[PDB]
This record gives structure tokens, C-alpha cells and sequence, in this order.
RNA sequence: GCGCAAGACGGACCAGAGCGAAAGCAUUUGCCAAGAAUGUUUUCAUUAAUCAAGAACGAAAGUCGGAGGUUCGAAGACGAUCAGAUACCGUCGUAGUUCCGACCAUAAACGAUGCCGACCGGCGAUGCGGCGGCGUUAUUCCCAUGACCCGCCGGGCAGCUUC
């Protein structure tokens, strides 16, 4: 009869200004007929894109979520929505004869975004260690978790989303948590494994053009 | 037909491959997973129930998907490999290997491959019993 | 008569150990009695790597692996030839099989 | 694919590792009372060991009322296999599985090995507390403090070897 794809317009997807590469791909949506508006159709789509496809000179085990808020004439504009690591990365990091330490915080940014951040870290074996295991005592991991919980709070509460994201691209929060925990028990693979977005402010068109330069 | 793109540029889709021990799904959608382009299973090709999980049936499914994708400008695919997950098995089915060759031999370009099987942090009781399946 | 000094387990100095389900039967097995295997495999086998890199848009792309922990009951480890039977003295050898060679 | 809700469950880290009188105990944080071991040139000064009677707790299943009911699932209804199947396999599914309050007092409740005390061979590890000692590391320093390294002492879970 008729190919249902003959009623579909293609749109390009743009990443915000924090990333070097802006074009991330294309989507499609059925055209408008009455009260069936395409622009209302493609608002709210989430794209999970590897960091290496946004920063061509970065790691490929980090992923960012981008959600569409507007459609400005064949281009749909996205905003930060979440972040997480890869299953391969996590499963490779989890090993046996060491200890895992994890934490989670809820922090609201200055500009009104509420985020839940998760952090992970693993105990490290020494160069001259003869023993098989490198476990940490229970009060040693309550100190480490306390330090993860306060560094994540201060580095999100102080600043807004645009420059919070610029701290996630190189993962500078985990690098600070690693430095500040070697006097308790040296840590090995410290990452912000996940960032989840809870609440949003009332949408403003003025502040989305800023995020696209 | 398809996007108006220069010849030297790749247009990416996403291939969800769900390989269980009873069937195999090959499911190509756009980059968001919201609009699907094509879906072919093993049961759509063969007529015997025992061959739905066959590696051969997963080959005729990915060739009929790659043919349809090479009709709308979809030139490259990101691969999301799935097992049943949950309480049940975490290992992909026999048709999992033969579906990554049928769509590669067909002429597609391969992006990034990732496992998307569902692992519970901890879950409900599994079927069977405390003595399991006695056959 | 008693066969093993450890009763076929690893339980020492505790009363109860939480059970798990066999990967093959869905049978309840104590965690210290189950036969456990960590499998790190490749997603694509050597029969498909030559057809995967020629279609890859990234130069020098490293293909991912797959990490699965498998638990067996005593019956499936024997049926699937994961674990064999062995002589009375050899039973006391608890060194892992020389696969790492 | 994006959300919403319901109940159950705390994976991977997780070990011949730890705690408890035994049943038993695993997401974060806070509160509450409890406990072993080690340290001690503190204190009392025999206050102790085992125990008829009599008591506290006691997996799972099971019984009474309230609440809720995701998953699994005795009984039951079916579809297969079979010479026959009232079974093993599969589709549903009641009581139950969960919580609150009362009963029940049983397990291959097992180390199939009562409790307290003394003596009798070695060796390497491991968990906790203490003591000593080159040297690495917390970036370049002050000391303590942590993570390694080499030993000693006490109390624990175990292992190897022995005419
Ligand atoms: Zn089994």
C-alpha cells in the first residue's frame, strides 16, 4: 500500500555547548495532521551518547544522557539529563580480594537542578605487599564514604549545571576523592559511576540558547 | 528516500539483539530507541518451533533487517546485546553470534557494542523449587 | 562412613549460610557448597572477528568482554563435566587445575 | 521508548573470613541498650565447676484474629510422556510465602563428638588487641597517625606434617 515511513520528517540532534562535537545524529518523526504535532512528538527523547563521540579526545567508557527540549527548525536542542559508566567498565573494576566502597548524595544546584550522585572506589594493593587480600576495616570505610559524600556536595551545591558538567567530562571529582583518601586507605579506581537527575526548574527558553552558545 | 546526507557521512541506528534460548529478536531503531525502523525474529523465518533459536534462523533475520535498513540511509549501527536476564540466564542465546555476522556481511558499519541484559540488584523467587528442574 | 573432612563445604565457625539458586536447575544450594566459576568471555568469537573489524568505523577499536559468575549444584558440575571424580588421595589436592599454563 | 504504582528482595565485592548461648546475622545514616578479646604495679577477696525442680530463647512447616497481597507455589483444574502416571516436564492457580498480636516446641536442631581444668611434636598462614624494628607511601618538611615490610605475646576460625 503505502510505506508508513513516507510520512516521516528527519531532524538533526544538537548537543549543548559543553562538548566539542555538536552533531550527534538524526531522528525521525511523523508529520503533523490536525492535533498531532510533530514538535510535541519529539520532545522528551533521551539520547545516551558515549563521551568519545562528544569529546573526540576523551574516554569511551563514560556515557551522557541528553533530553530534547525544543525543535528550532529541523534541529532539536538537548540538555544534560544524566550520566553513567559502562557495564564492561564496572564489571572489569569489580575484583575479589579487595573492598568496594560506595556512596550517594542528593544535591540541588544553584540554578535549580536536583541531582543524585553515586560514587564508587576500590582498595589498592601495595608494590611490596606479600599478603593476598587488601580489605579495609569498617570504620575505615565509614570515613572514606564520609569524604566521598562531602566532596560531591560541595562541588555541585556551589555551582550551576553548565560548569558542573564540565567537571564530569574529565571526572575531576573522583580525582579529588582519590587524593583525599590515601591517608585512610589508598584507593584504586575512584569514579562517579552514575549521576541521576530528579527535578527540573520551570522551563525557560532564554537559558537554553545560552547552553548552545 | 532517507535523510538528505552527503555520500561520505554515516547515519547511525541502534540494533537491539535479544537472543534467548527460544527465539532471537533483531530490532533496529533510531538513536533514541523511540521510533523503530525494523524488527525481525527467528519465528518469522522458520516454521518449526525448535529452529527459532537456531543460529541459522538468526542469520536470515539479520539479512532481512540489513536489507531494509539499507533502504532508508541507515549505514551504521550501534549494537546492544541482550539475554533474558532477571532471575533467568545471563548468557546470550545461540543465535547471538550469527546475528552479528549476517548484518556485517550485508554491508553495514559497526559502531559500539554493549551488553544491556537486565541484572537485578536482588530479585523475586525463581521458578522451579528448592529441588530445581528434575529433568 | 565419612568421606571428606570438610563435609563437602567451606563452612567453619558459623551456623547458617544463605542459599543460592543453581544456574542450570534453579535448585537451592548453600553458597559455600556450590561450585562457582567466573567466566570472562568475548562477545564475538574468533569466527566473527574478521567480519567485525572490517565493518568497524573506529580505527583500533577494542571489542568488549562479558563477565558472568556461574553457580552449580553438585549434580550439574558432574553432569556438565565441570567437575570429575578422582581417587582417594587425589581428592586431597585442592590446587586449581593447570589451565593457566 | 518515556513515566506512574505495588509488594517482595539486598546480587556482583563474599573468603575453609567475622559476630552470637544456639536457632541465626549482609544497602546508607541516626538513636538505644548490650558483648568478647586485648591493655592494666586499679578494686573485692573464694565470691567457684556441673546441675533434680523451675525457667528464657528456639529454622521450616502448622493453628487463631487484623493488614496486604509482587513473585513463587502444597491442594485443585488442565496439556504432554507412558503399557499404565493419580509422578517426574509444561500452563494456570487456592492455602501459604510478607507484616502486626497470640499459640505450637519440633529438624541429618550434625563436628552424628556435653561442660570446666592440667600435661603432651613441629611449620606456614589468617582475624582481633598490644609491643618492637631497617626501609617504601599519604608527594616533597615537624611529630604523631594511616597503607605496606620483618618479627614477638595473648585470645579466636581453621590448614599442612609426624612411628
Ligand atoms: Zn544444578
Amino acid at each position: 500500500v503505502v510505506d508508513p515511513f513516507s510520512k516521516k520528517d528527519w531532524y538533526d540532534v544538537k548537543a549543548p555547548a559543553m562538548f566539542n562535537i555538536r552533531n550527534i545524529g538524526k531522528t525521525l518523526v511523523t508529520r503533523t495532521q490536525g492535533t498531532k504535532i510533530a514538535s510535541d512528538g519529539l520532545k522528551g527523547r533521551v539520547f545516551e551518547v558515549s563521551l568519545a563521540d562528544l569529546q573526540n579526545d576523551e574516554v569511551a567508557f563514560r556515557k551522557f544522557k541528553l533530553i530534547t527540549e525544543d525543535v528550532q527548525g529541523k534541529n532539536c536542542l538537548t540538555n544534560f539529563h544524566g550520566m553513567d559508566l559502562t557495564r564492561d567498565k564496572m564489571c572489569s573494576m569489580v575484583k575479589k580480594w579487595q573492598t568496594m566502597i560506595e556512596a550517594h548524595v542528593d544535591v540541588k544546584t544553584t540554578d535549580g537542578y536536583l541531582l543524585r550522585l553515586f560514587c564508587v572506589g576500590f582498595t589498592k594493593k601495595r608494590n611490596n605487599q606479600i599478603r593476598k587480600t587488601s580489605y579495609a576495616q569498617h570504620q575505615q570505610v565509614r570515613q572514606i564514604r564520609k569524604k566521598m559524600m562531602e566532596i560531591m556536595t560541595r562541588e555541585v551545591q556551589t555551582n550551576d549545571l553548565k560548569e558542573v558538567v564540565n567537571k564530569l567530562i574529565p571526572d575531576s571529582i573522583g580525582k579529588d576523592i582519590e587524593k583525599a583518601c590515601q591517608s585512610i586507605y589508598p584507593l584504586h579506581d575512584v569514579f562517579v559511576r552514575k549521576v541521576k537527575m530528579l527535578k527540573k526548574p520551570k522551563f525557560e527558553l532564554g537559558k537554553l540558547m545560552e547552553l548552545h552558545g | 528516500l532517507g535523510p538528505q546526507v552527503a555520500e561520505g557521512e554515516n547515519v547511525f541506528g541502534v540494533c537491539h539483539i535479544f537472543a534467548s534460548f527460544n527465539d532471537t529478536f533483531v530490532h533496529v531503531t533510531d538513536l533514541s530507541g523511540k521510533e523503530t525502523i525494523c524488527r525481525v525474529t527467528g519465528g518469522m523465518k522458520v516454521k518449526a518451533d525448535r529452529d527459532e533459536s537456531s543460529p541459522y534462523a538468526a542469520m536470515l533475520a539479520a539479512q532481512d533487517v540489513a536489507q531494509r535498513c539499507k533502504e532508508l540511509g541507515i549505514t551504521a549501527l550501534h549494537i546492544k546485546l541482550r539475554a533474558t536476564g532477571g532471575n533467568r540466564t545471563k548468557t546470550p542465546g545461540p543465535g547471538a553470534q550469527s546475528a552479528l555476522r549476517a548484518l556485517a556481511r550485508s554491508g553495514m558499519k559497526i559502531g559500539r557494542i554493549e551488553d544491556v541484559t537486565p541484572i537485578p540488584s536482588d530479585s523475586t523467587r525463581r521458578k522451579g523449587g528448592r529441588r530445581g528442574r528434575r529433568l | 562412613t565419612k568421606k571428606r573432612r570438610n563435609n563437602g563445604r567451606a563452612k567453619k565457625g558459623r551456623g547458617h549460610v544463605q542459599p543460592i539458586r543453581c544456574t542450570n536447575c534453579a535448585r537451592c544450594v548453600p553458597k559455600d557448597k556450590a561450585i562457582k566459576k567466573f567466566v570472562i568471555r568475548n562477545i564475538v568469537e574468533a569466527a566473527a572477528v574478521r567480519d567485525i573489524s572490517e565493518a568497524s568505523v573506529f580505527d583500533a577499536y577494542v571489542l568488549p568482554k562479558l563477565y558472568v559468575k556461574l553457580h552449580y549444584c553438585v549434580s550439574c558440575a558432574i553432569h556438565s563435566k565441570v567437575v570429575r571424580n578422582r581417587s582417594r588421595e587425589a581428592r586431597k589436592d585442592r590446587t586449581p587445575p593447570p589451565r593457566f599454563r
